[PDB]
């Protein structure tokens, strides 16, 4: 087999000769079609050899490393690209078995002081092309893991101080930049650096905050949030931004160069054209915005007479409508028309950029060789520095950058002593979801088991600068020994609100609360204590720890407690949900099914003053805590829970002809005639306990069942489903009961005659 | 097809209508007046069964083809909704990617001894809490008796109230629509050509 | 003639004869389809020959009132209506040569005690059918107008006293009938009647109150608002309101009873399936609404497993987006799909009465004869009663009494002084859109020359509680002598909010204040004064009247004047272009054009400071002005404007090496540029003045013109549109100053080299 | 088609470049520096009609077919836009129908003399408070004039100041793409099969 390596070795050698002989002749003249095609075979071939024995090309990549950098970065994309996959196979694929993989890293790093993997990087990492930029940042993650400490210092600081202020005005481009530095820097950097670095990075923060403010955004932003055309088009009659939408005959005489001005000529005219059709829809869809008329007309300054007509067959409406589409077919239509605008708009763009990079080749670069790689014009033709995306995209970068700093003490500092940035950022927040929530996430880093810095965003909130979901969110987090203060200040605020927001958040968090248990042991579930209420009351007031529980700073509104009942039957049903959860997780807690059962019987007697469809969720909730088990139906049995349900349903069936004469009150004594009804078969139904229940207990119910069926299949006119439902279930119970007991259905039917 | 989520997800039914040392009675059982009433109606057999439920503790471990006026089974169906706000669209995942490095938000690391006196606690903090919301302040003397405790918890309801001596329900009045007729047909004609020249 | 005419006679009085006949023999027995028919062709064929000769089919009418106000009382609609529009066309088509018709009229308000018209305007006037609704109206009006006195008090008391209340729970069905009380209540009523007319709809409006505060209706609204769904929407899932959606074989023998009472029965779990879907979907929107994530599951009552599969199949959504429709289709389709299901709804609603009401027909009614009028159960099937649309409706019809009662000084006075009545009309008129134009207008009635009644509701508005937007309403109308008030708060709002609403809504009062001059004498327009700006500054600072301007209660902020000509270049286009439209208002007063040529000039500094795209509309306001006429153009020339204009273009063209290289700035200057150069074209271009002008004033801009032409040139690859325009309008001056002066240009060109 | 509206309508275009006792000078203007330099470059005619122009007073009185690119001429076109607020959508209209008999929002009745008072009153304090904005209060001795009101409204802000001794304007740089290309092709290579044995 030695033999076969030993060609192969040979073989890999003399293509790589082969590759350079063939750059070097190539880029010696000017090179065409196919120049470069037995360069691309060349490279493919070397790939698939490559896979086959890859320490063998660790090796020798490692011999002659400077060619290979030179080759990817200084060709077009096509070669550059395969030479880029060739050195991460050569670093990635080894096993590490010795240093071979630390030298070849230390080499790459090294090479030519580094300027060749600085130009690799400008090139690739911070690129238009997404591929090449996770490609780039997979090398660069495997070259920092495999160099040595001093080589990992110097490309850290390469990729700050260097690469980092070239990306400034790319929104996306600079992601995975950012994400290395945001890795690796809290390793690498000394803490004056880090300071530093953190002092940038909240400079650039306020800039960006002045530039949002001063532009008029928000106003503009909240415009297109309530029409429902998205945050994406704040500025459609503005020229496109290249980075958030990514979408001419070679010149030989002086004739040809002369159809190409006039093509541009011609191009320019077209293009304000359609900059001119955006802007009046763009007012178009402000007067849409306005409640005031007869607003006045907005003059457009037009080239010729195009825009008139345009405007004159497309600008129709209609009147009919179908419900409920009276809103938002009309919208989806104004979408698709500026949708077709903007692309428009795109491509004409791209179109200039082809023309003026063609004349440009004909007039200075008609002779370079096409191996070399040729550079694009994209930061002239792209607006990035007037881009809502970009700007906010640009935020979140500095803001990752910020919580990567908050791991050292002196940047923590620097960041909670500076001149009211937490409000600031809270505010930020607030305005613009874009950046709410990474914001919400540096927000808890720093609130803690730091109590001053909650006390300031606690009072942040109170005032209405901040969300009340920070604080929800920094309850989903574990090892916080200041749970408790957030705690108590999130069910104070739902206490006293009575928000549907601060209502679901404290529900939830509740639940979420209640389910944790389920990951210990049935052992500490049963160490639960069952405290007084004065222990929770005075939790609430005071600013003490619960165990030390067993002056009164906050004071209680009116009787505080009831909020959650109140939740089982709010008008949100969202809430309503939350809430029939929040009470059946609490029957499954330990020693507290009879609390569950109490809750249940004190808010049946709410069935009669709501309406039915409020009460659903409770009914459903109650059928679930009923059937928990059947020692539960035994037990609640013997506590005569089937006396109050017969006592209900006589009530209901005899106070019908009080009732209004309409569909809705029928369909309401309907559903709580079937909720009764269901919750008694329930009981009275399974297995063969529940059997001896229903034999034991039918002295006390008999009349009553023989009597409401009678009255439930006299009703002919006024018949809704749940009326027959409930009718049939009673039917079955009555039968079920006198199958074997016909003497007692004979004696009750003549004490009833 | 990649493009398409399910945005209302359906879960599982729950049916409603089901598919169809010696323990001994404590003093205050004997006491109590529907205990005695219920001893009177069954046998000695079945009554021994009652007790023992009573006193113990369960062991707690596309196309559409049926028709809208199908009769079936009824039950509880609960939809889940994996949707997003719209004001959220295009919002909360710049780093949701699996192939970013940056430490994102993780659970922080805890032994098991503090996460589980942790978890005790917020879930005692969130059972009294919710206990407190009773109009009734329950008392348990002995919460390891299920019986007990459910007697102590619901017996001030009174729950087993009779209804009063019952009648005869009155019936619903029913929809009947008589259309009117003209008196004059229920019970003189004038010559309109007559007069009038 | 009178052969034929007496012939005429004979042949209506022969055909009324057969109608009678036939309609009594018809009633006699059980009718069918036959029996009615030719009833139908002999009124049509009175209605055919009877406007030939209405004066003598008045007669006729007049003869034998009471047997056609009987047919059309008791007979079907088709008969009744016919029988309906001849008595209409007996009223109306009359000439009132003489008192005939007022006997006609007073014969039939008189008829059988008014329980003829009590019945027809029962059934007609508010029921199902609006063109019936319409003709009643008619009829109604007509008869009113020609009855007398007493008649005229009987039939409008009997109007309010008894059919109003029937209308209570029916929304739009009303209208009509509170449209005539509202007309003719007031000429009719004394004035204790018409207070205790205001007294009972006072105490409706605060009933109808409670209910929307009490039901939820708020918060439902703003969900159905914000996700663009609409407020006809509110309660979707639920029994639908059959005034607002408009939209089985003959029983025989007792088998197909049982056939019709299995398709009731069928067609109840059909209805509750399509309600639970439509719950179900209900819920989908609510969460769409929530910003809190991971929200509970809804359950919901299934009476088999249609919904589950129906939720598998249907419940999905589309993740893909074409920009910008990532919300509107998505929208689009979840409207489409909920207009399905509450269609069918609808249409079983419209099949289960149609079964119940063939079952009672079967039941009772099949020996009635047909030519009888058979009434429908609506009152039973429609749920107005808690339907959003119908409260409204209902609070509209009350304003409206209100408003028509608002003329009586006892009636306006309990209106004045009832509880906070004011309050909670600006309180529901500010809820809710549907409720806001005419809740304002009873406003504005309230706000007549009283002063009180200002203040309060001046206050109110500074408070938060009523739009501003009544008191620009209350600008809209003349011979108001309080209009000064209202003006100082409009205008003091606007300059201390600097809102955009306010500042459009006072720039659009202040631009039709000045437009409503062409509606006057030349002399009288002639007769302004201009007062110095000490006298504007006290009417806004005190409480005194305009005369009187010739204690500083009233603080202004800092420089507050400066808001208008801040209007000219706001981030809202709206604002912009009702600032330059002022300004060109302005501009062509009387001694005014000084002040905008002034404005325009201090003003056009701003280019500098400013983004090119909102300098747009003052571009077009500085073109128009300038353009006002020649006789301007010279004083202009003669104040040396065009000196100004070309030292401007010189130092933009100067500066444009220390621009930033990139495109928007290149626009930016381009359009500046445009800017300078259009208005310097138009000043020297136009008739013989205007080459006279040109002609003097080519000494000091001969050199300017010549190098910025060059400039221009030079550039080949930063070109846009406007840079174009402006070097073409360049050389046209260039060109058209040496075609006759070619010395003066080789004088400039030799002192250049 | 009933169903269908025009929501945006424009307007007619106004186009940008035009289509191409006696009266005495007063004291002011003939020591006026600017009004002697413009009698020494035209004939004397030339100057009277300036004089009299100057000091007059003007007597005031479907298918797209046309392509984007087409060369045209220049204007300003205003859009007009009969919109309804989403947020107002099926509001605003109840009483609409002109077949309703009630009063409604009908003007006053006023006199001619009232109306033309209150009228002129009104102009006067919309003209007061635009006539406020102005950074430099004008002062008008004589309005009748409009050379005259012109000079003392404009004459301070010295308009007529010339541009200093100007200069050859500096050109603004190009776009200029020139590929990189490699230091050593614009200028030893090792034998890969020798060693690696
Ligand atoms: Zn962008
Ligand atoms: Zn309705």
């Amino acid at each position: 087999n030695k033999y076969k390596i030993m060609r192969d070795k040979y073989k890999m050698q003399d293509l790589l000769q082969q590759l350079v002989k063939k750059y070097l002749d190539v880029s010696k003249e000017v090179g065409g079609h196919q120049q470069l095609t037995e360069i691309v075979d060349v490279l493919a071939s070397i790939t698939k050899l490559a896979l086959i024995r890859p320490d063998m090309w660790r090796d020798v990549c490692s011999t002659h490393t400077t060619w290979l950098l030179r080759l990817a970065c200084y060709t077009t994309d096509v070669v550059a690209s395969q030479v880029v996959e060739l050195l991460i196979v050569a670093v990635r694929d080894s096993s590490v078995g010795g240093q071979l993989s630390i030298q070849l890293a230390d080499s790459i790093v090294e090479a030519e002081n580094g300027e060749f993997i600085e130009k690799i990087i400008k090139r690739f990492l911070i690129g238009r092309d997404e591929q090449l930029r996770w490609t780039l940042h997979g090398m660069l993650r495997s070259v920092i893991q495999l160099a040595s400490r001093q080589n990992q210092c110097i490309l850290v600081k390469k990729l700050y101080n260097t690469i980092y202020p070239l990306a400034a005005n790319l929104g996306v481009q600079g992601a995975q930049l950012v994400d290395l530095i945001a890795t690796y820097a809290p390793r690498v950097f000394s803490s004056t650096e880090l300071v530093a670095m953190t002092q940038s990075e909240i400079s650039t923060i306020e800039k960006i905050r002045n530039t949002l403010n001063g532009d008029g955004y928000q106003g503009m932003y909240k415009l297109m949030s309530d029409l429902g055309l998205g945050w994406k088009s704040i500025n459609f009659d503005r020229n496109p931004c290249l980075v958030c939408f990514t979408s001419a005959q070679h010149i030989t005489c002086d004739a040809e160069r002369g159809q190409c001005v006039q093509e541009i000529t011609q191009l320019l005219i077209k293009m304000e054209t359609t900059k001119t059709k955006l802007t009046g829809y763009r007012a178009a869809c402000e007067s849409l915005y306005l409640r005031n008329r007869p607003l006045p007309p907005y003059k457009l300054h037009v080239e010729n007479n195009h825009t008139s007509e345009f405007f004159d067959a497309n600008g129709t409406m209609n009147i009919e409508q179908l419900p409920f589409q009276s809103i938002t077919m009309p919208m989806n239509n104004l979408a698709v028309a500026i949708r077709t605008l903007h692309s428009e708009l795109c491509q004409q763009t791209q179109q200039l950029m082809y023309l003026h990079e063609e004349l440009n080749r004909y007039d200075h670069a008609s002779e370079v060789s096409v191996v070399f790689h040729k550079p694009q014009n994209i930061s002239y033709y792209s607006t990035g520095q007037s881009c809502f995306g970009c700007l906010c995209n640009q935020l979140l970068h500095s803001v990752a950058l910020l919580h990567s700093s908050c791991d050292d003490e002196n940047a923590l500092n620097l960041i909670l002593s500076s001149d009211s940035l937490i409000e600031k950022l809270g505010v930020l927040a607030q305005t613009y979801e874009t950046l709410r929530e990474e914001v919400e996430e540096l927000l808890v880093r720093l609130m803690f088991d730091r109590l001053d810095v909650t006390t300031k965003v606690e009072k942040l909130i109170h005032t209405g600068d901040i969300n009340l979901s920070v604080m929800v969110k920094s309850l989903m987090y574990a090892a916080d020994p200041t749970w408790q203060q957030k705690l108590k200040l999130l069910i104070r605020l739902a206490m006293d609100k009575r928000d549907e927001n601060c209502c679901l958040q404290a529900l939830m968090v509740l639940s979420k609360y209640l389910e944790a248990t389920k990951s210990v042991t049935l052992d500490e579930r049963k160490k639960i204590k069952l405290t007084p209420n004065k222990n929770i009351t005075k939790w609430l007031t005071t600013d003490e720890e619960w165990k030390d529980c067993f002056a009164p700073t906050k004071s209680l509104p009116s009787n505080p407690y009831q909020w959650i009942t109140d939740c089982l039957f709010s008008q949100w049903m969202s809430v309503r949900s939350a809430a029939n959860q929040l009470l059946v997780n609490l029957s499954r807690q330990q020693f507290h099914e009879p609390v569950a059962l109490l809750i249940l019987c004190e808010n049946m007697s709410k069935l009669s003053d709501v309406p039915s469809s409020v009460c659903d969720q409770f009914m459903c909730s109650a059928h679930t805590i009923i059937d928990s088990s059947v020692n539960t139906k035994a037990r609640l049995f013997v506590q005569q829970f089937h006396v109050y349900l017969i006592k209900r349903i006589h009530e209901e069936c005899a106070k019908l002809h009080e009732q209004s004469v309409n569909l809705l009150s029928d369909n309401m004594f309907g559903e709580r005639l079937r909720c009764f009804v269901e919750l008694l078969s329930l009981l009275l139904s399974g297995s063969n306990v529940e059997n001896v229940l229903l034999k034991a207990g039918a002295d006390d119910l008999l009349i009553f069942l023989l009597h409401s069926t009678i009255f439930l299949k006299r009703i002919m006119t006024r018949r809704t489903r749940a009326t027959d439902s409930s009718r049939i279930a009673l039917e079955k119970l009555l039968k079920r009961v006198s199958c074997r007991d016909g003497t007692k259905l004979m004696s009750v039917c003549v004490e009833s005659l | 097809d990649p493009n398409v989520q399910q945005v209302i997800r359906p879960l599982a039914t729950i049916p409603i209508y089901p598919p169809t040392q010696p323990i001994v009675e404590d003093e205050a059982l004997k006491k109590d007046e529907f205990w005695k009433t219920l001893k009177t109606r069954i046998s000695e057999e079945d009554v021994d069964l009652i007790l023992e439920t009573m006193k113990s503790t369960a062991k707690v471990k596309a196309q559409v083809t049926t028709t809208s006026d199908s009769e079936g089974d009824p039950g509880w169906l609960p939809l889940s909704f994996e949707t997003t706000p719209i004001r959220s669209t295009g919002c909360g995942g710049y780093w949701s990617d699996k192939r970013f490095l940056r430490p994102r938000k993780m659970q922080r690391e805890q032994s098991v001894a503090s996460s589980n006196a942790e978890i005790m606690e917020k879930a005692e903090i969130a059972l009294a809490l919710i206990r407190a919301s009773c109009l009734h302040e329950p008392v348990f003397t002995d919460p390891t008796k299920p019986d007990i405790a459910l007697k102590e918890a619901l017996q001030h309801l009174r729950l087993g109230e009779k209804p009063a001596k019952m009648m005869e329900y009155q019936a619903a009045e029913e929809l009947v629509n008589m259309p009117e007729r003209d008196p004059i047909t229920t019970g003189e004609i004038p010559d309109f050509t007559a007069r009038g020249y």
